[PDB]
């Protein structure tokens, strides 16, 4: 007498013991491609991925026999739901064929694009190697403007039709997935509907995020109002005193990150800045030392040290020319105990923080590996990189560095140093939140059909003017495609991970720090040598996605919701100082300032 | 004084998969137990029976050696009263166990790049194994109401599954080799001796 | 009484008086960019051209209503044949966009291509300034080989995918015009449908050209045997007497022209090689004098002198710093009586010759203006440059220079000087004929489907070994695309023009000299001061493409076929001397010798 | 009568009419010496079909007609008796028997501008050739074929008048030339224009 439940558990047992290794082979082939790029290795990696893909779909069709309602409780229930939603078999074969060509076409278009000087057609620049350096570093108004307009124009115009086709096909694909609109599909990841009637709904995500933006808008408004006064000195006649900033001047190609505006807007220039790169180099520190110190930090709280498999197996340094590699840092959860970190590490402060951050990814993977195979993907899209940013935050503090030996004890930490530090932090952390929110809301809305094709650009900039306070230097009609210009947009990637990515680090830091009985300001928090924080954190990590993410969050912070209170508390000192400096200057945007309309 | 031939059991270059575990009977030797512990290369060498130092003097009726290969995580199942997929369905020691269990990491020779799928285990069974029972049945298992048509299909699963062993795997998923000694005394006079 | 012929005459009447001006606006706008390069002027050129293209398509589509079959006498049905053929109704829009993107991509890759020294990665050379200089002037085997292989490897490998797709699409595009293959479309220029039975066919051109190659092979084989003997001295251990020459050693990037090997192979390295540049400078000759004397020569034969518009509007001198321009010489027929020459003239001998050559283009240009607009293209692919080079031949002779005053009259013209002259000319003129023929043979075969893609390279070099006697220095597998390495191939240009141009060049030269009653060797003929020769030339020149090219040819040279008899007769003195010099050395080649095969 | 003839107002006229609408400026008792016009000798073309200008010393006539228009340089040959082309057939036709002078000079400097001066017009199609001194300003759309023209340009309905394209860079032939045509008429009525 086997209840349909009881059978389903047997099926999943079979799935776990068969699929674990097969997934392993796909992970290993992909890893081999990244660490030894060659066309043969590409073909092998794709072939293994094809084996895993076909197997997964066969398991989906077998999985459909056990129906969720008859299933009782509770991760096994959840496991089946992941299994049933195959993934791609919904779009007509012909439409699938058009879609893949469209997707790869846009990906290549973005990667292949290059821009020439107007009077110098022979001189050409690429964004990823060359324009990034121009956009971050330049002080010249006109050069920055030409690069921005050229990139958005030359690449964009080619993409403005393909995105239109991509929207329709993706919308049909989602409507076939019983996920209306497709923007709706992306927000699927958060919602935990099976919470006994109290489940998160995917439509609710928009409501929560909007509330977040209004809650965050005061800090963003003051930060911007301060920045525009600082920028005005550098470009005297090109920024309007009451108007929104032009898009190009924000410190990178689209304005996502304002960290490159830190030198322009530094509050206290003479006070000494914090870089331990030279101290790192002068001390004979190698990449192995960087990661060993990292592992030691995780050891202090009570989390396990790296596996033997981790050390011998990861690519932490660029090989040189044993091979060519992708230089981007990536954290791997390959499978059965192969946990690897891949980085082209350099002995710099940036790579030290990034290494500490990546090891957090590994620690998450390692902790929740015990849970069943399908429930090993963090807790929501935003949990993972969030955890990493928490570990980077605790380590970056000066107090930790003095104990490390990278900073002389005789660094005076006064009013000025910390406020300045928080400003750089605000440009990266707070600056991107309205950009990310606005970009997404645009994608979600377009998928909804709330925006007609012929108003895309118009509406895009309206939102950017109203929500982000960034303005176009030159009018853009309805043949250019600016939203696609961002990498995450051009290659179908959900961008809301970054907005919530923040709402997490702090809500979590605040707690962990409170648990460690840290007596002091929030931003100076260091949780090192506090096992108790390690255990609370360990309890969250081990669960993974077994539980609904609401409950997992509640165990750490005694709450089931995204709260930006901690973020604002992190930035409150900078917040007050900002109010003091902005008394004599205008705060807020007027929605319609344009440089061209004189 | 026929020095026991344990070396052939422990130093053997081929070990059988866990479900088809080999019993290598050892009779009429003098057996030195000191050498096993003083070799001291083993990851796991606990006698639950009596202390190995203390059993050198004791003389046994018959001594059987059980050898097989399993995952690292599964090593903890090779103990009395422990339960799991290995102990329930492959090799189950008795609750009243009085012997040594030895295990070591096999990664060097038992795992090859691309996978050594030659090791097998029993995933499904109608009833849990009795102590020291070996089941090599290849009969298809019917999870659900529908019967085995004698053929693999929906809700008819093949009982045996291949261990996937690879060099890069984690210490837990690394293949380990196991050797179990079992000790028995009977009314007939005991002859499997040690240094009494 | 409204017959379809009459209606058609009205339609073309309207078209002529309408289209003449618009073509003018496109031509003048085009002139502005070439004389004042800037982005703004480029955009003006593209816009004006866009109006011309749209208008042209409307008039052609409209032209289809009047059908050729009902049309009677006689240029009007040729005019209609040109017009009804419209360029673009013929390929799918997606394929049009993809194809044009491919075509532009190849041009950029070729023009932008650069190759690095293996010692220093950042030091790189481009073909146009530097690689041409190395291949043209260098003597070092390995340096020359490095440039050749690097360019064929770095540029070629990138071009191969583009060429495969390019071939497939170009054949499909060609079939839409109801032409069997792309080669067939290129052939179509020669086609003569105005003869009732004696028409020239698209298949026949190949047979004529092939027969010509067989006729030319004795002189070429002897020239080759002589050249390789001279080369062996310069390069001691890399040239085999029974083997073919290596590709790099011919004096340019692909071996098209042997003119730069004259210092290596001069017959009498003691007799002076006539250059009048110094003498021209000493007499105070300005660029204006070069063009005035050229006009005088054409006036002498009986052709009209230049228009006032030519003098005032043309660019005969390098503009200087006021404008910026590409210096390549061009003869412009803007239309509406406006004929210009664009040249950056220098006081040199070559520019004197080039001035006569370009001015011949103009003399034809003025001559065919009288006939209707569509019949002003010229009579054949090769007729134009044939006329120009023919004019250059008469002038280059020492007698003409002696009359000029550039040479002292008693400067000696002995056998040796003449042999030197014929050798230098033979390297340029005869050397290129099999390179060109073999090249177009390869492309035509590929378009036909006669060459499989997988065997592209292997067949190509076989032909090079068999037909041209050039051998690859390094084995090239099928990823390389060496034919594309030549500019003409990469930018989709018919290459057979030069081959037919040489045959019509000496054909015309012989006829005109015969009319000038010049008795002597053919190369000493100067047609100067001969009204009769001018008048026969005028009768042909005025016709343009109104008549089928065969008939116009028959009026000039009393024959309707491509004849190399005149070409071979011109080089007969050098041919005989070549036989005398060759017979102590091997003449011919064994195809399977390669430098890599030791 | 010592009164001199307004030739100056005609020849020096800043604005000239298009060929199809040739202005006839009637000569009314406008006694002028014809010697000075040839004596000016600035003209590109001055052929009198009839009698010599020199021989015009003591001849006075009932009426003298001066026709002024602008045409292409190539078309000047058409402005002669018995010549045929688009101009002579469809715009302005001299009589077979001509007893008058025809005057033309190059007009490029004032009649052509950069970017194109399209103001001068000619009649391209017409049902029948013009009689001497016949002027047609019809704007009626031309019926090439049997099908009827609704007054809208289309297939076999082409507009008869088309715009001249004059530009500074054009060739001598396509350069605009200005034309002045004189006619002399003697009648039984009293002769008055000396
Ligand atoms: C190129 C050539 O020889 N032209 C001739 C010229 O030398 C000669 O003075 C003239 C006399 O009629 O003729
Ligand atoms: C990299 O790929 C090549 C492709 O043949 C292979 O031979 C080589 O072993 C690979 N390198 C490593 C470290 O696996
Ligand atoms: C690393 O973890 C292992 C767990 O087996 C432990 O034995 C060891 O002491 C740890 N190392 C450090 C430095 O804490
Ligand atoms: C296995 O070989 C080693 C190597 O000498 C030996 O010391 C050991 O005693 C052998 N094992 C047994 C059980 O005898
Ligand atoms: C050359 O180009 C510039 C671009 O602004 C233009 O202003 C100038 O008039 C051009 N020169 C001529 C002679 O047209």
């Amino acid at each position: 007498p086997s209840t349909t439940e009881d059978r389903a558990k047997i099926f999943l047992d079979n799935f776990n013991h068969e699929a674990e290794d097969l997934s392993y082979q796909s992970s290993l082939a992909s890893w081999e491609y990244n660490t030894n790029i060659s066309d043969e290795n590409v073909q092998k990696m794709d072939e293994a991925g094809a084996k895993w893909s076909a197997f997964y779909e066969e398991q989906s069709k077998l999985a459909k026999n056990y129906p969720l309602e008859e299933i009782q409780t509770v991760p096994v229930k959840l496991q089946l739901q992941i299994l049933q939603q195959s993934g791609s078999p919904v779009l007509s074969e012909d439409k699938s064929k058009r879609l893949n060509s469209i997707l790869n076409a846009m990906s290549t278009i973005y990667s292949t694009g290059k821009v020439c000087k107007p009077n110098n057609p022979q001189e050409c620049f690429l964004l990823e190697p060359g324009l990034d350096n121009i956009m971050g570093t330049s002080k010249d108004y006109n050069e920055r403007l030409w690069a921005w307009e050229g990139w958005r124009a030359e690449v964009g115009k080619q993409l403005r039709p393909l995105y239109e086709e991509y929207v329709a096909l993706k919308n049909e694909m989602a409507r076939g997935y019983h996920y209306e609109d497709y923007g709706d599909y992306w927000r699927r990841d958060y919602e935990t509907e099976e919470s006994s009637g109290s489940g998160y709904s995917r439509d609710q995500l928009m409501k929560d995020v909007d509330r977040i933006f209004t809650e965050i808008k005061p800090l963003y408004e003051h930060l911007h109002a301060y920045v525009r006064t600082k920028l005005m000195d550098t470009y005297p006649f090109h920024i309007s005193p009451t108007g929104c900033l032009p898009a190009h001047l924000l410190g990178d190609m689209w304005g996502r990150f304002w960290t490159n505006l830190y030198p322009l807007t530094v509050p206290f220039g003479q006070k000494p800045n914090i870089d331990v790169t030279d101290a790192m180099v002068n001390q004979g520190w190698d990449a192995n030392r960087i990661f060993k110190e990292a592992e030691k930090f995780f050891v202090s709280v009570g989390l396990p040290n790296m596996t033997e498999g981790f050390w011998n197996n990861s690519m932490l340094t660029e090989p040189g020319d044993g091979r060519k590699v992708v230089c981007h840092p990536t954290a791997w959860d390959l499978g059965k105990g192969d946990f690897r970190i891949k980085m082209c590490t350099k002995v710099t402060m940036e790579d030290f923080l990034t290494a500490h951050h990546e090891m957090g990814h590994i620690q998450y993977d390692m902790a929740y590996a015990t849970q069943p195979y399908l429930l090993r993907n963090g807790a929501n899209e935003g949990f993972h990189e969030a955890v990493g940013e928490v570990m980077s935050l605790s380590v970056a503090t000066p107090k930790h560095l003095k104990t490390m030996g990278l900073l002389s004890p005789d660094f005076l930490e006064d009013n000025e140093t910390e406020i300045n530090f928080l400003l750089k932090q605000a440009l990266n952390i707070v600056g991107t939140l309205p950009f990310t929110y606005m970009l997404e809301k645009w994608r979600w809305m377009v998928f909804r059909g709330e925006i007609p094709k012929e108003e895309w650009m118009k509406k895009w900039w309206e939102m950017k003017r109203d929500l982000v306070g960034v303005v176009e230097p030159v009018p853009h009609d309805e043949t250019y495609c600016d939203p696609a210009s961002l990498f995450h947009v051009a290659n179908d990637y959900s961008f809301i991970r970054y907005y919530t990515r923040t709402i997490f680090e702090f809500q979590f830091h605040e707690a962990l720090c409170r648990i460690a009985q840290h007596d002091g300001p929030l931003h100076k928090c260091d949780i090192s040598n506090s096992t108790d924080a390690g255990k609370k954190l360990h309890q969250m990590l081990s669960v993974g996605k077994s539980q609904p993410w609401t409950v997992t969050l509640k165990d750490i912070v005694d709450s089931r919701n995204m709260d930006v209170g901690p973020l604002l508390r992190y930035f409150e000192p900078l917040y007050t100082w900002l109010q003091e400096k902005n008394r004599k200057s205008y705060v807020g945007w007027n929605t319609d300032w344009s440089p061209y309309a004189d | 004084t026929n020095l026991c031939p344990f070396g052939e059991v422990f130093n053997a270059t081929r070990f059988a998969s866990v479900y088809a575990w080999n019993r290598k009977r050892i009779s009429n030797c003098v057996a030195d137990y000191s050498v096993l512990y003083n070799s001291a290369s083993f990851s796991t060498f606990k006698c639950y029976g009596v202390s190995p130092t203390k059993l050198n003097d004791l003389c046994f009726t018959n001594v059987y050696a059980d050898s097989f290969v399993i995952r690292g995580d599964e090593v903890r199942q090779i103990a009395p009263g422990q339960t799991g997929k290995i102990a329930d369905y492959n090799y189950k020691l008795p609750d009243d166990f009085t012997g040594c269990v030895i295990a070591w990491n096999s990664n060097n020779l038992d795992s090859k790049v691309g996978g050594n799928y030659n090791y097998l285990y029993r995933l499904f069974r109608k009833s849990n194994l009795k102590p020291f029972e070996r089941d090599i049945s290849t009969e298809i298992y019917q999870a659900g109401s529908t019967p085995c048509n004698g053929v693999e299909g929906f809700n008819c699963y093949f009982p045996l599954q291949s261990y996937g062993f690879q060099p890069t795997n984690g210490v837990g998923y690394q293949p380990y080799r196991v050797v179990v000694l079992s000790f028995e005394l009977l009314h007939a006079p005991a002859t499997v001796c040690g240094p009494h």
